[PDB]
């Protein structure tokens, strides 16, 4: 049971951690974007529609 | 087996002091009364008609469940006490630790070193304590659950492991 | 859409053509690759079902359940290889093939755009279940398990199809969008009630009502650990995605032939409780609750109430995670003890500790101890179904109260108490157990955080 | 401010001037003083930081809008294709009233805590504006059942002029 | 925007700190109780400056965290609401925890798993200032579970002890009772008001909570243990001393009373729920107090008083009093929770015996717990200007100077006499006599541990309602012109009930002997409610299940109608027409036949 | 002797052999493999970054799109004075109800 | 490396992420068929941009 | 394992249908059923009743 | 708790029985049988043992009460009874 515990401890945190680290460093690095309104003559992209980083990222990469 | 007479009521008098004792609580009313309790029950020893013995044993304990203490008084180590099986969450069996890790087992060698001679001694004495039984069983199947203890020297009493080997009754 | 079905189905030939011993290993590693890739479907847009093709589409309904099935995949793997370990490495791949051929169908079925397309793998996933009740089960009575199991299904779902085609012949197309936009008010004739009967009975069948259940303990009971999940935390749950589907053309005919069901699903449940209070077998015990957290969503999915829906996808996962998991329990504790008998051994928790957690989490989980996700489902019915009518809140609150006792009654008789003497092969756990039990609890808190992602497109 | 005071009406906060007479020190002017030099400041002094960092790489977001179409009123009968853009609109319509509905309840959940024990006169204008949009909103979408549609939406609006057209008929006698 | 809002909520983030260092398991497997312990004190003294911020302003927060999910209409969100009712309870709710925890240590000196235990401790108390600060009506039925389901563990904390199970399964299972009515008032709000933030529920006035009051009402009963579902508070006893002394005490048995000082504006614009408050209290004071009078365990004993007071403090709120009521919780969680570990330092010291008749002479034995009791007692009667006072004497005097039930109100000045009755008792027989515990001795309290804890408590216990009366602003209204007689009551009837308590109880030492009445057969055997509601519909659905339900419908008819008619009939209508004879003479016949009735009878060629 | 069969086999204890054997398969070398795989493609790839992509997943259901159209609508709304919002949905100016 | 071993017993590794990679492109095929609407629905239906020439692939 | 085969399966094999198992089977089948169907049925029919006519109060009902 | 040790059981043991005033100090033994030699009625000896049950604090079942028979023998089942062994 020690040893088990453990490795969640161990594998969750091997990703957990830099996931950590990694959600905390968009949120230091380039923020988040503000409500600016429509401009004219540029229609957006489909995944600019999104004031979250990682959301817009997913956006543009999978959906 | 056969509950006879005088069991029951040596069952009636220790039985009935200890409600008495729940009911005077004071220790004079409690050794007051007991004596006149006694004195009540040893007055009247002379029946040679057991019959009679027993009638005057019929109101008696009818009395008594009628003069029982809603509450007895129990240690509680006791059934019904506070304190019944409350250690018994502790007390593991002792076979369980057959299935340590050798790491753990090597946390405490010398113990596990005497294990290995308790597990070696009951290994020949089953079958010598065994082939004790069957030579002395008596007919028809076990009359009385009581066990023969070893007859000759050396063995060990028949079905001796889980008794001696019994966890302490306080484990932590 | 296909991202999900070509990488299920090569899956198979991996497992045919995989090493000796190898197949454990590379079968879970894709399991879980293609749970992550179900994962990447869990997303849905506002009102408009996420739609691929005419042959498959996706909403906010088909969406959790999909993920949960293909989250099943690897635990069923992880759960079997104790009582298959000493067993012919074709046998071995074969049951390996069971799964994921059944794993398959369930994608395909989730997914299906039209009704047929949806009703010809609705039973199509028996043929695996039967396989592996009957082969791999380890009982007797099996044999006659299986033919309850299976003739119970089909007595009800021979009638959808003769009602399904019926449909295709009087209002075209049976595509699950053209018939939510093209409904229309069926009528009271009394042919329409035997329309209705025979649209509804399918599912009932397959997601045990009170009279129409007594295959489920004896489907759980003798079935492999494998079978007993699979069908426990999927299987009863076809005939739930049902009826979210098909009664778009039940209205308002619902509304009147509603009340023997529900009366039946209502007193059921608390009947169905009640033989839990007093069941010998462990893993009939579970089974049982099954039925009655499930007669709960049929009076949640039959009164038609937006809330009675949102609640009911909230049930809909909740209960399979956590039946799996206790389906879990019991296997877990059943090879050391080679019985099923619940007084068999008792007072594991000091003999196993974390086990003695596993199962109190899981014991918690079907109390419907908020805020876990039975309890949004309990809860939010509840309040559906006492707006529908004040009075049912006796008969629903009463079910809690017995859903209490018997859940600790497990608890307290197997793992609190003292250890029975006489066993002396009780092993400290595996870790493999121990894994698996978490990789169970653990998304269902997980699960706590987001309940937007199960609530369903009544959300 | 990130939100609107329109949107939130905000009275203004009645906030009394400290003015005490008893010798002994107040305490909890200290405390909040301490306060203010041992996590405040600290705070904003972070916050100063990633706020200027955050406008050192500012990226833009906008919010979606969709023009109008026709809806299911003019949709011809059948025709899924027209019924496709009015459903849509309709269940658009749908979200934007959920949030009408849900924007009057926490003013009114607002005038609660606000007023005090004044609650129960003092905001008598946010119990009749949320009366308003409950009993509005019950005429739109309640009762519309769980598989509910434009259609049904259409459907049930049209039995409530049915009656009400019927009861000015009687009415006017 | 002051730190109040700020650092009364990090206050629950303190002490949630302990849970997590616990599941690293790199947490100390030593000292973790001294680790918890010292998280509580910073817990309790961060506690203060909310408080200490409240009585000079006066501002209660409503502060709504991170959004959890929202629901069309509804909104479900985490959020707390720091109302007078709150931001004093947690101050004083682990002031008494903190002094357990210290007290702790020292009892549970030798369990192997302690540092399980003070990690469920911690559980508890974080399911508790989740329930009392709770904005909306979801979380708060958050911890209406959560310490439920938290007792159950902590009670059946010796999970080997049969009775413990027994007892942890009867304290779930009436506070389910409870809780199908909490259900029911959540259904009921969110149908009708549209949601469950206390808010919104206040604003839509709902003037007529007929059915909602009635589900708050016996969630209360269950929760705080009332008549018809009481006697699991008395049986919960069967756990470990701080267990009782914490919990079932003075802090998870009062929040049922606390349900309803939250929806207090809701209740007093109905007249018939009340009724039914002040009458479950009515009967719940006399009947366990009735039952107090008369057990032999000092756990039976305090717990039973403990009863006894929410049976007062419903009294109260009956008459529109929820404040007081309130007010009541705060003295009821100093002095109730001292009786415990007081009689927890005679417990362990005198051998883990909790009989008290085996006791006696312990006032010179243990000068510390002797005095400490004697205060608690008092303070319990409700003597004049030290905790009890405050509220108890007020309570009388306030349910007096009222339009209430004549019934009702004579059952509290009874129970009052009979809350001094059982402290007579305790008294009398634990410290007033000669000993009569076994011979070795082994009494002793010089350990810090529980000298510190227990005089944390009474420093806390002497002036109490002093500080409290005197700094919360004037917020109910006091009655003025009482007529002397009935002002008195309050110090009459208690007065009265220890006179003859006290000629009862030296009766025993009269040397007469007790002949056994029948009110001391009833009262003694927890007022016959055990014995009977335990035994019977227990085994009538038990009964049930078994032999009807599951054996009669599911094994026996469910089985026969539907599928094996079904199969006999078929297996019933396979042999016959499999039992054919293979003689072409009948065979052929039967073509004649076919033929013949074919072409003619069915019409079929017309 | 009914028929010849062979006596039922005996539960092999995995640990008896290895100690460190973890349940997941008799074979040491695969079994430690098999731990790898449960664990890192089971808690480390799917349950960590599965939650922090659907954690972090694009607006769903448009939860926050209405909002902001709600707040702009209703803004819109009092400022002329007409109800925040309409009793009707579908105007019944065009609405052709029969007679 | 015994390379003409690890290919033998971990060929099969690769079956399974081909097929994803497979399912992407008939979902990426598929949908060319159901071009149809494409930039007509006047709820999406707007001014086509310089230099592409279709909206959504 | 007597016990639980005689709890579990030695049952339908044991059993007889008899009057008292006949009426016992439909005293706690159908009854329990058509009584709780004839409670709700007239709640509801009670129901519809107010709210048809008006007489019922749901103004601030919207999430049904 | 101070590990209660034979030595200290026969101490608080033939404590009592010499308190006892039916039996006077002088001719206590360890294994004294108590009606054999010493003449204590059987009917005392239902009653010397509740003595011994307050002495040490546990009830001891009749199966063996009857049996409890000597008061070297009453030390030798209290030690078990204890796991007192040192
Ligand atoms: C610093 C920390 C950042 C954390 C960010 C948040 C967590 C990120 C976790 C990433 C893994 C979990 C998401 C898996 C998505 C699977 C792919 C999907 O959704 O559809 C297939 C997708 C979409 O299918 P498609 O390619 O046919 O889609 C066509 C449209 N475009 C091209 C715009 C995407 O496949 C691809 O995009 C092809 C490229 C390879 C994708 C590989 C995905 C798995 C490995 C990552
Ligand atoms: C700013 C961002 C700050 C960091 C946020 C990090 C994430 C977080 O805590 O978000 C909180 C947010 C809170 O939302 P919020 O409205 O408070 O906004 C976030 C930003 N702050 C906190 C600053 C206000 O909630 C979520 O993101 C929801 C997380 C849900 C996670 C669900 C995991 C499911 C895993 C399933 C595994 C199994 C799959 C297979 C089975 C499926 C079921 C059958
Ligand atoms: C108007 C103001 C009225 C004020 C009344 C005050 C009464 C105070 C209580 C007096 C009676 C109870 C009492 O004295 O209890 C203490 C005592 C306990 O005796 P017991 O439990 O038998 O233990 C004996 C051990 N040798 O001695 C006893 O005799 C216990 C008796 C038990 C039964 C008591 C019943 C009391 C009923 C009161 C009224 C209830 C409602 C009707
Ligand atoms: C184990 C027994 C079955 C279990 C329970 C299953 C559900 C119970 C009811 C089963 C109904 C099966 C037949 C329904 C097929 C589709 C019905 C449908 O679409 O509705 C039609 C309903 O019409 C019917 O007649 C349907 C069949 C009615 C029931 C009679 C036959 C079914 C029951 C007996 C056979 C099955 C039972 C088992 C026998 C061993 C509409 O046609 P109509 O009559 O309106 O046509 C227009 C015009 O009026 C003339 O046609
Ligand atoms: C508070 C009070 C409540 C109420 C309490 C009970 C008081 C009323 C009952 C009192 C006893 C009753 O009168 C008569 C009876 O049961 S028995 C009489 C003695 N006769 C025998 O029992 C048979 C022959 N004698 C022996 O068997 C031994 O002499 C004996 C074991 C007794 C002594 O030990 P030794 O000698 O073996």
């Amino acid at each position: 049971d020690r040893r088990f515990l453990k490795l969640m401890r161990f594998y969750i945190l091997l990703t957990g951690i830099p996931v950590a680290i990694g959600i905390t460093l968009v949120n230091v690095f380039i923020g988040e974007a503000e409500l600016a309104d429509i401009p004219e003559g540029y229609v957006p992209e489909h995944w600019e529609y999104f004031k979250h980083p990682i959301s817009r990222w997913i956006a543009r990469t999978f959906y | 087996a056969y509950l006879t007479h005088q069991q029951k009521v040596l069952r009636l008098y220790k039985r009935a002091l200890r409600h008495l004792e729940s009911w005077c609580v004071h220790r004079d009313k409690y050794r007051y009364f007991a004596c006149l309790m006694r004195a009540r029950f040893d007055e009247h020893k002379n029946e040679k008609d057991m019959v009679k013995a027993t009638q005057l044993l019929r109101q008696a304990e009818e009395e008594f469940w009628y003069g029982q203490h809603p509450q007895p008084y129990i240690f509680p180590e006791s059934p019904g006490g506070t304190s019944y099986e409350r250690y018994e969450c502790y007390k593991v069996p002792e076979w369980c630790l057959d299935d340590w890790h050798p790491s753990e087992k090597a946390m405490y060698p010398d113990y596990f070193a005497k294990r290995e001679q308790w597990k070696r001694l009951r290994r020949e004495s089953w079958e010598r304590e065994v082939k004790q039984l069957q030579e002395e069983t008596p007919p028809g199947g076990p009359r009385t659950e009581a066990l023969p203890p070893a007859r000759k020297e050396g063995d060990l009493p028949p079905l001796w492991w889980h008794i001696v080997t019994r966890p302490r009754e306080r484990p932590m | 859409m296909l991202k999900i079905i070509i990488p299920t189905t090569m899956l198979l030939p991996m497992t045919w053509m995989s090493k000796h011993n190898m197949i454990w290993i590379n079968a879970t590693v894709h399991s879980l690759l293609i749970s992550l890739i179900s994962l990447s479907l869990l997303n849905q847009l506002g009102e408009n079902s996420l739609n691929f093709s005419l042959t498959f589409f996706s909403d906010s309904l088909s969406a959790p359940l999909l993920v949960l099935t293909t989250w099943l995949l690897p635990l069923m793997l992880m759960a079997s290889q104790s009582h298959l370990s000493k067993e012919t490495t074709t046998r071995k791949k074969l049951y390996i093939t069971m799964l994921i051929l059944l794993q398959l169908f369930l994608i395909m079925t989730f997914t299906a755009t039209e009704l047929i397309l949806f009703y010809i793998l609705f039973e199509a996933t028996l043929v695996p279940t039967l396989i592996i009740i009957t082969r791999w089960g380890n009982q007797t009575e099996r044999l006659n398990a299986g033919l309850y199991f299976l003739f119970y299904t089909l007595a009800g779902s021979l009638p959808l199809l003769v009602a399904l085609v019926y449909i295709q012949n009087t209002t075209g197309s049976l595509n699950f969008l053209i018939i939510h936009y093209w409904s229309h008010p069926l009528s009271n004739s009394w042919s329409n009630i035997f329309m209705w009967l025979a649209c509804i009975m399918a599912f009932m069948v397959k997601m045990p009502l009170y009279g129409l259940h007594l295959w489920l303990p004896k489907a759980h009971v003798e079935a492999p650990i494998a079978g007993s999940m699979v069908l426990a935390a999927v299987l009863l749950k076809l005939g739930g995605y049902g009826m979210m589907r098909i009664t778009t053309i039940l209205n308002p005919l619902t509304n009147y032939m509603a009340y023997p069901f529900l009366m039946l699903s209502m007193w059921g449940m608390i009947m169905t409780s009640s033989i839990c209070l007093r069941q010998t077998d462990l893993k009939s015990l579970i089974a049982y609750s099954s039925v009655s957290h499930m007669a709960l969503v049929i009076v949640a999915i039959m009164i038609q109430t937006p809330w009675s829906f949102m609640g009911a996808t909230a049930l809909m996962i909740a209960h399979g995670l956590t039946s799996s998991m206790l389906f879990c329990l019991a296997n877990t504790n059943y090879e050391r003890v080679h019985s099923r008998t619940m007084i068999l051994a008792r007072g594991l928790q000091t003999l196993l500790p974390l086990m003695a957690t596993w199962w109190l989490m899981a014991s918690l989980t079907n109390l419907a101890l908020p805020p876990s996700i039975n309890l949004i489902g309990e809860l939010f019915i509840i309040t559906a179904s006492f707006s529908w009518s004040n009075i049912t809140i006796i008969l629903m609150g009463m079910n809690m109260m017995i859903t209490a006792l018997y859940s600790l009654y497990m608890l307290i008789t197997t793992q609190r108490g003292k250890y029975t003497h006489h066993i002396n092969n009780i092993k400290a756990s595996f870790t493999r157990e121990n894994a698996l039990m978490a990789l169970h609890i653990l998304p269902l808190l997980l699960l706590t955080l987001n309940p937007k992602m199960i609530l369903g497109p009544l959300y | 401010d990130s939100w609107d005071k329109d949107v939130y009406p905000e009275p203004p906060r009645r906030t009394p001037a400290p003015a005490p007479q008893t010798s002994l020190p107040n305490p909890v002017t200290y405390l909040t003083k301490i306060f203010d030099l041992l996590v405040d400041r600290p705070v904003t002094l972070a916050r100063e930081f990633i706020e200027q960092q955050h406008a050192k790489n500012r990226y833009y977001y906008y919010h979606r809008e969709f023009r109008r179409v026709p809806d299911i009123t003019e949709c011809e009968e059948k025709d899924i294709l027209c019924m496709f853009e009015a459903e849509m609109q309709w269940r658009r319509d749908y979200k934007v009233d959920q949030e009408i509905v849900n924007i009057i309840q926490e003013r009114l959940k607002a005038c609660q805590q606000r007023e005090g024990e004044s609650y129960r006169q003092n905001c008598a204008k946010e119990l009749e504006q949320f009366t308003q949009v409950s009993k509005a909103f019950q005429d739109r979408y309640s009762d519309l059942g769980a598989h509910y549609s434009a259609r049904k939406c259409l459907a049930k609006q049209k039995q409530r002029m049915l009656a009400e057209r019927k009861a000015a008929k009687e009415a006017a006698a | 925007m002051n730190p109040f809002a700020s650092l009364t909520l990090t206050t629950l983030i303190i002490l949630t700190i302990p849970i997590m260092m616990s599941n690293s398991n790199i947490y100390k497997t030593n000292l973790y109780p001294n680790y918890v312990k010292t998280t509580v004190s910073y817990a309790f003294t961060l506690s203060l400056v909310p408080l200490l911020m409240f009585m000079h302003t006066g501002q209660e927060m409503i502060i709504s965290n991170w959004h959890w999910m929202t629901l069309q209409t509804v909104e479900l969100s985490l959020s707390f609401k720091m109302d007078y009712f709150s931001v004093m309870f947690i101050p004083v709710a682990l002031f008494v925890t903190w002094s357990i925890m210290e007290f702790s240590m020292w009892y549970m000196h030798s369990d192997p798993f302690i540092n399980r235990f003070f990690k469920y401790l911690v559980l508890f108390l974080i399911t508790m200032m989740i329930l009392v600060t709770a904005n909306n009506l979801f979380q708060l039925f958050i911890g209406w579970e959560g310490v439920g389901i938290m007792s159950f563990l902590l009670i059946g904390w010796w999970h080997g002890r049969t009775d413990a199970n027994t007892a942890a399964l009867q304290a779930i299972l009436y506070n389910r009772i409870g809780d199908i009515g909490f259900v029911l008032s959540m259904a009921w709000f969110l149908t009708h008001s549209n949601a469950w933030d206390l808010q919104q529920i206040f604003m839509l006035n709902n003037e007529c909570p007929n059915m909602p009051l009635i589900g708050l009402l016996l969630a209360a009963a269950g929760k705080s243990a009332q008549f018809g579902l009481h006697p699991w508070l008395p049986s919960a006893m069967e756990g470990p001393t701080p267990v009782s002394a914490l919990l079932h005490s003075s802090t998870m048995v009062v929040a049922g009373v606390f349900l309803l000082i939250r929806f207090y504006p809701l209740m007093e614009t109905n007249k018939l729920v009340q009724t039914m408050t002040l009458c479950l209290g009515a009967i719940t004071t006399l009947f366990t107090a009735l039952c107090a009078i008369t057990q032999n365990d000092i756990k039976k004993i305090v717990a039973f008083s403990t009863s006894s007071q929410l049976g007062l403090m419903m009294v109260t709120i009956g008459i529109n009093q929820p404040h007081l009521a309130f007010l009541h919780i705060c003295m009821h969680a100093f002095f109730k929770a001292m009786l415990f570990m007081c009689s927890g330092s005679i417990i362990h010291s005198l051998n883990d015996e909790q009989d008290i008749r085996k006791m006696g002479g312990l006032y010179k034995a243990m000068p510390f717990t002797t005095t400490a009791l004697i205060i608690g007692s008092l303070a319990l009667t409700g003597m004049p200007y030290l905790t009890g006072f405050y509220s108890k004497d007020l309570i009388i005097e306030a349910v007096n100077m009222s339009y209430t039930n004549a019934w009702a109100l004579l059952m509290t000045l009874i129970a009052t006499s009979l809350t001094a009755a059982y402290s007579t008792r305790i008294i009398f027989f634990a410290f007033l006599g000669k000993p009569r515990f076994p011979p070795l001795v082994l009494i002793n309290e010089n350990n810090p541990l529980l000298i510190n804890s227990i005089k944390r408590l009474l420093i806390g216990s002497i002036f109490a309602g002093f500080i409290i009366s005197n700094n919360i602003p004037p917020m109910t209204v006091p009655n003025t012109t009482m007529p002397l007689y009935m002002k008195m009551t309050a110090l009459i009837v208690t007065i009265m009930g220890f006179m003859l308590a006290l000629e009862l109880n030296n009766t025993t030492y009269y040397l007469k002997f007790k002949y056994p009445s029948q009110t001391y057969k009833f009262s003694n055997m927890l007022g016959y409610y055990p014995s009977i509601m335990h035994r019977l519909p227990t085994y009538h659905n038990l009964s049930m299940s078994q032999k009807s339900a599951s054996s009669l419908l599911d094994l026996i008819w469910l089985e026969t109608i539907l599928p094996k008619t079904t199969s006999f009939i078929q297996m019933k209508m396979s042999i016959m027409v499999s039992n054919q004879k293979g003689l072409i003479k009948l065979y052929f016949l039967s073509f004649l036949i076919t033929i013949m009735i074919s072409m003619t009878l069915f019409n079929y060629h017309e | 002797i009914r028929l010849q069969e062979d006596p039922d086999p005996e539960d092999e204890n995995l640990y008896e052999k290895n100690p460190d054997s973890h349940g997941y398969d008799k074979d040491p070398i695969v079994d430690l493999w098999n731990m790898r795989v449960v664990f890192f493609f089971g808690f480390s790839i799917v349950l960590v970054l599965g939650s922090t992509f659907v954690a972090y997943l694009p607006d769903y259901r448009m939860q926050e799109w209405a909002r902001r159209e709600a707040e702009r609508l209703v803004k819109y709304r009092e400022a002329n004075g007409l109800p925040l919002m309409e009793s009707n949905c579908f105007d019944p100016n065009k609405i052709q109800l029969p007679e | 490396m015994n390379v003409l071993q690890i290919v033998r017993d971990h060929w099969v590794h690769i079956l399974v992420p081909v097929g994803f990679v497979f399912g992407c492109y008939l979902d990426r095929r598929s949908d060319e068929k159901l071009t149809a609407f494409r930039n007509k629905s006047l709820l999406f239906k707007r001014e086509l941009r310089p230099n592409e020439e279709v909206t959504w692939k | 394992i007597r016990w639980t085969y005689a709890r579990s399966a030695n049952i339908y094999p044991n059993f007889r249908p008899t009057p008292k198992t006949s009426l016992l089977g439909a005293l706690f089948g159908i009854g329990p059923l058509f009584f709780w169907y004839y409670v709700f049925k007239t709640d509801r029919d009670k129901k519809e009743k107010l709210i048809q006519e008006g007489k019922l109060d749901q103004t601030f009902n919207i999430s049904y | 708790a101070p590990p209660l040790t034979l030595e200290a059981i026969k101490d608080r043991v033939l404590y009592v029985l010499k308190l006892y005033d039916k039996i006077d100090p002088e001719k206590l033994s360890v294994n004294s049988h108590f009606m054999k030699d010493l003449g204590l009625d059987s009917l005392d000896q239902v009653e010397i043992i509740m003595a011994m049950e307050d002495e040490f604090g546990f009830e001891i079942p009749d199966i063996d009460a009857e049996k409890l028979m000597c008061p070297q023998e009453i030390v030798d089942y209290i030690a078990d009874k204890k796991d007192v062994y040192e």
